RNA sequence: GUGAGUAAAAUUUGG
RNA sequence: AAAUCUUUCUCACG
């Protein structure tokens, strides 16, 4: 069906790939990759391209945001039992909570500057060294990365040590800000739809455009090049520290350690990558692995090959291709003259996970889709109420509702099948203002974050420390007495004005309710 | 012997955000497993029965939108709309009033949206989500 | 006084004579590329038929058939899969059948390409089915016009080996089609096809969780013609059926590796393509080994064979 | 059902 | 037995 389309389209209504294969394969077959490429015999991974043009940040401030530092995401926590190495999956919280722990710090920024104001790589930060640190650091653990469509076979992505991770994030900070210094599409409030037209209009004055893709890109950006590029951006010992962790890496294959010399293990940097090549010239609009240029004679087209040869961007030789009338660049195809083409393109179907949410994620896709022009108002109407046909198929039973509400969708018992104008208008029985896309959380949505909380790795007997006032800092330092304090007071607050729970703030109802 | 000594053993003070993110629990994943989370104990059976009866009950009534304009299909652009963060005053009222502590602090930002829209009117002016094609104005 | 990102430390001169001691990569060779016209017709079909003389047909459609209805209603369905359970000696306990396997092959089933059945009106039953039965394994499901059974799969250790399955454990579906295959069964005058899958969680969910409707009818907004075919996918004019794409449609609902969308971006590469390089984009086209089974590869035979009826009766 | 041990307990699976 | 290194945990209390 996909194939009989008029205009473009890629079959994304159908859910990624998926299986519960063990990622050594894949990590095998990666490290022997990267192996392969740096006894330099299949794809270039020495750089040749000069930087000299990239602006130095060695005067910045050094500065951490302490919130992607904690996240309920995975992480590898390195022990030592006795002289072994054990590492353990954990969450990246109780992985930072646990450096810290060891390094006695207040927070990761008191961290990071003891570690670059030792005398020596021998002297203790806590109960640890630096030379222990970047010991530790240089450990990483497989999983396998799903649900990428156009994926059959499933790629292997890596969990990294907390103090990596710390390192990496600065880096990437800095790096991040160079590239929006160096051109306007890089800027950080920019969608794709948005870089897309950005991209036409950059390569509108040349006749062929070359949309291409990188080949084993992860595994042909060596450690050299990382370091090239944050000496150019001026890194200072952070960037030699990070070099020095990549160069000797080790992955945990099973039970076994695997040497990596080469490569970046699967995107751990992405801003710096790109800049390997952003760096050495500008007639190029890549986006890490996935750039696009333009030309008008085979000279040029040579030019263009060797440029992408000399910052070893691998061009891909079964992806790449040229085009005259079109423009693709993440994901997204539009035309020469920036309009979007023709065709479903992008849009993406939405799986049964929920009696609500599925609604709610319908309606943002229909949202998507007719704002943008894909396809009339009168199709979304007819898909929305289609799909909550099916959802009322579904979960219309009584392991999910009880209920005989009128207002109630048919799904959860009721009889109500409302139309997507009078959703999207919020004129609906408040009971569906969930249901908008700008809505409040649904009752499936909170429901799924609560048991989520409970899981082995996540699960803490700690009191939660919630409903906080607007005014104190996230910065500020608590102990166990001024968190009971803070609960206590709360607590009497809101039994004085007869309530046990606050009451939840929806930013859009509350504004247009004010009077 | 008390959590928090276990949990930051060796420190006595530890910053909120740190705090805070051993006890998150606001955070949502779409994945495969939900219908069977859902199904198990009749978990979402129960919340919708809470919800029904406990919450329901306090969604203030907003009143829907009205004002539209005449719009034709035009080149695909982004609209930019900003929404404005909450003053320091409203936010300590809303605070008092009995309103989640969270949602309020997190409501202090500014924000700033783009959307991809291919309908335009005559004046050039901003629509709402997912109603550029029939003409809904933001009016702001 | 503040610390800036630039900071040299006291380690710098030493950590980089330890980097500079350590292995470096070696230059690689300069690639030549070559541009020319994209495939035409005759490397699709060289494709398809490579594939085909490979791996060949199966006599049945195997599960795919389990698409239209078996003839029989409700209670005959029961006892039917219930007698099958048993006669296949499924351990019975607290009323669930389970199966018990000892030792493994350790070697891949065989693997062919299913013909397509004459169409597939109880898809969405199917679809509902496969979801509802994995988190309620053991007993048989029923919906208005077909049924099923999940088996769970659990090892035989002895006296108290596994009672109840755990978030691992892999599911046997079975279903029931139209006699007339190798996979016959006949009880109290009753005959039916059984056909079986084996489907670990992961799997299941991706498929239970697919919008057959949803799909069919956002495809349809902007569609051309479909052309009809025969069971091997092949233009026939004259005895073809236009259904038979929807079979296609519930086959990539089946296939958990959605093969059809590496085919599907690989199409539409192929159709804004001014030129590809030499020899390499039509490697593209050749998955045969990124996916092992009978329901992946005949995904991917069928997706190859839609390609090629799209360049044959709609060129472009 | 809870809690804990395990290079691991399904928010699994990172950038 | 099959979409074949996968269908593989333990302990204490109520
Ligand atoms: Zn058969």
């Amino acid at each position: 069906m996909w194939a009989f389309q008029e205009g473009v389209c890629k079959g994304n209504l159908l859910s990624g790939p998926t299986s519960m294969k063990a990622p050594d394969s894949a990590a095998r077959e990666s490290i022997d990759r990267a192996s392969e490429i740096m006894t330099g015999k299949s794809y270039n991974a020495v750089h040749t391209g000069d930087l000299s043009k990239l602006p130095n940040q060695g005067e910045s401030p050094l500065r951490i945001v302490d919130s992607d530092l904690y996240s309920e995401r995975s992480c590898c926590w390195v022990i030592e039992k006795e002289g072994r190495v054990v590492c353990k999956s954990t969450t990246l919280t109780r992985g930072m909570t646990s450096l810290l722990n060891t390094t006695k710090c207040s927070s990761p920024s008191e961290l990071i500057c003891k570690v670059l104001t030792v005398e020596s790589l021998s002297e203790k930060i806590g109960d640890t060294s630096v030379e222990e640190l970047l010991s530790h650091g240089r450990y990483f653990k497989c999983a396998l990365r799903d649900q990428e469509r156009g994926k059959p076979k499933s790629r292997a992505i890596f969990l990294s040590h907390p103090f990596f991770r710390l390192l990496s994030s600065v880096v990437e900070t800095h790096a991040r800000s160079v590239l929006s210094k160096v051109s306007a599409v890089y800027t950080a409030t920019a969608s794709a739809e948005q870089r897309a037209m950005m991209a036409a209009q950059v390569v509108e004055s040349r006749k062929h455009v070359l949309n291409g893709d990188c080949t084993k890109y992860n595994e042909a950006i060596d450690a050299d090049t990382l370091l090239k590029v944050w000496d150019a951006i001026g890194m200072g010992s952070i960037g030699v520290m990070l070099a020095y962790m990549v160069r000797r890496k080790c992955v945990l294959i099973k039970d076994t350690l695997v040497e990596c010399p080469g490569g970046m293990l699967m995107g751990m940097f992405n801003a710096t990558a790109t800049l390997a090549l952003q760096g050495t010239t500008d007639r190029f609009l890549s986006f890490s692995d996935d750039f696009i240029t333009s030309f008008n004679s085979p000279a040029e087209l040579r030019e263009i090959e060797d440029l992408l040869f000399a910052s070893c961007h691998n061009l891909s030789l079964k992806k790449s291709y040229i085009s005259v009338a079109s423009l693709e660049i993440n994901s997204c195809t539009l035309t020469r003259d920036g309009d979007l083409a023709t065709g479903l393109g992008c849009t993406a179907g939405v799986p049964f996970r929920g009696p609500l949410v599925t609604l709610k994620q319908t309606a943002a896709m229909l949202s998507g889709a007719v704002d943008s022009g894909v396809m009339p108002f009168h199709s979304a109407e007819r898909l929305f109420q289609i799909k909550q046909q099916e959802c009322a198929y579904r979960y219309n039973n009584p392991t999910y509702t009880t209920r005989n509400e009128d207002f109630l969708p048919t799904c959860l018992g009721g009889k109500t099948v409302i139309s997507f104008q009078s959703l999207l208008t919020w004129d609906c029985h408040p009971f569906w203002y969930q249901v908008h896309p700008d809505g409040p959380d649904t009752i499936d949505q909170k429901v799924l974050s609560v048991l989520a909380s409970k899981t082995r790795r996540r699960r803490t007997r700690l009191e939660a420390l919630s409903d906080l006032d607007p005014l104190v800092p996230h910065r500020l330092l608590v102990s166990e007495s001024d968190v009971s304090k803070i609960r206590a007071a709360r607590q009497a607050h809101l039994k004085s004005l007869g309530l046990e729970q606050p009451t939840n703030f929806n930013y859009a109802i509350y504004k247009a309710v004010q009077p | 012997m008390s959590q928090f000594g276990k949990s930051f053993k060796g420190r006595t003070e530890v910053t909120i955000t740190e705090y805070r993110s051993h006890t998150v629990k606001d955070v949502h994943r779409s994945l495969l497993t939900a219908d069977k989370s859902l199904r198990k104990s009749f978990c979402f059976r129960n919340a919708l029965n809470q919800f029904l009866d406990k919450d329901l009950p306090l969604l203030p009534i907003r009143p829907k939108l009205e004002s539209r304009v005449a719009v034709k299909k035009s080149k695909l652009r982004s609209q930019l709309s900003f929404r404005p963060g909450l003053t320091q005053e409203e936010a300590i009222d809303l605070y008092n009033k009995g309103y989640d502590g969270d949602s309020v602090s997190g409501a202090l930002q500014d924000r700033v949206v783009n959307e991809p829209v291919a309908y335009s009117s005559a004046d050039n002016d901003k629509f709402h989500r997912g109603l550029a094609a029939l003409g809904y104005t933001l009016a702001d | 006084g503040v610390v800036k990102v630039g900071h040299k430390a006291s380690y710098d001169a030493e950590l980089r004579e330890r980097l500079l001691e350590l292995p470096h990569p070696k230059s690689g060779p300069k690639p030549r590329i070559e541009w020319v016209a994209p495939p035409r017709l005759a490397d699709i079909s060289k494709e398809t038929a490579e594939l085909k003389r490979q791996y060949g047909f199966f006599e049945c459609s195997k599960f795919l058939a389990c698409g239209e209805e078996c003839g029989l209603d409700q209670e005959a369905r029961e006892l039917i899969l219930n007698e099958y359970a048993r006669d296949r000696e499924f351990e019975f306990r607290n009323g669930g059948w389970i199966q018990r396997y000892t030792v493994a092959s350790h070697k891949p089933a065989t693997q062919k390409i299913l013909p397509l059945p004459a169409s597939a009106p109880l898809a969405r039953e199917l679809l509902m089915l496969i979801a509802r039965s994995t988190t309620q394994a053991g007993k048989v499901l029923h919906s208005d016009n077909t049924s099923i059974l999940a088996v769970p799969v659990m090892r035989d250790s002895g006296k108290h080996s596994k009672r109840r399955p755990t978030a691992s454990t892999h599911h046997l579906v079975v279903g029931l089609s139209k006699p007339g295959c190798e996979h016959d069964f006949e009880f109290d005058g009753y005959r039916a096809a059984v056909h079986v899958m084996h489907l670990d969680p992961k799997q299941s969910a991706n498929i239970g969780e697919q919008d057959f409707v949803s799909t069919r009818e956002i495809y349809k907004l902007d569609m051309l013609e479909l052309p009809p075919i025969s069971r091997k996918g092949d233009l026939d004019r004259a005895s073809g059926l236009e259904t038979r794409w929807d079979v296609i449609l519930l086959l990539e609902c089946l296939d958990s590796t959605r093969v059809s969308q590496a085919v599907a971006q690989h199409f539409n590469r192929h159709r804004l393509a001014l030129s590809v390089c030499k020899d390499e984009f039509r490697k593209g086209y050749q998955l045969a080994s990124e996916i092992r089974g009978t329901i992946p590869l005949s995904s991917l035979y069928y997706s190859l064979c839609a390609v090629r009826l799209r360049m044959t009766v709609h060129p472009f």
